[PDB]
């Protein structure tokens, strides 16, 4: 198992990242100042 | 003058509130002229 960081970006955008997107479901996606973190539970 | 003052949002004393003015940073950065 694993977590995905963009780094930099204000995920609003990244929904659509661009080939893999079987993380973009989440329901568990978190916003830090180092970007945008998704699979992982805060 | 050297311990914490509990009335800022950051809890930094006197003569470190003067160092960080004396210090102006450039291009420092943040979740977003680069
Ligand atoms: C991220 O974008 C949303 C709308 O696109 C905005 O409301 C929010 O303030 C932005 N984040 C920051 C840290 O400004």
């Amino acid at each position: 198992q694993v977590a995905v960081l963009y780094q930099g970006v204000n995920c609003t955008e990244v929904p659509v990242a661009i080939t893999w997107r079987v993380y973009s479901t989440g329901s568990n996606v978190f916003q830090t100042r180092a970007g945008c973190l998704i699979g992982a539970e805060h | 003058q050297i311990l914490p003052d509990p009335s800022k949002p950051s809890k930094r004393s006197f003569i470190e509130d003067l160092l960080f003015n004396k210090v102006t940073l450039a291009d420092a950065g943040f979740i977003k002229a680069q």
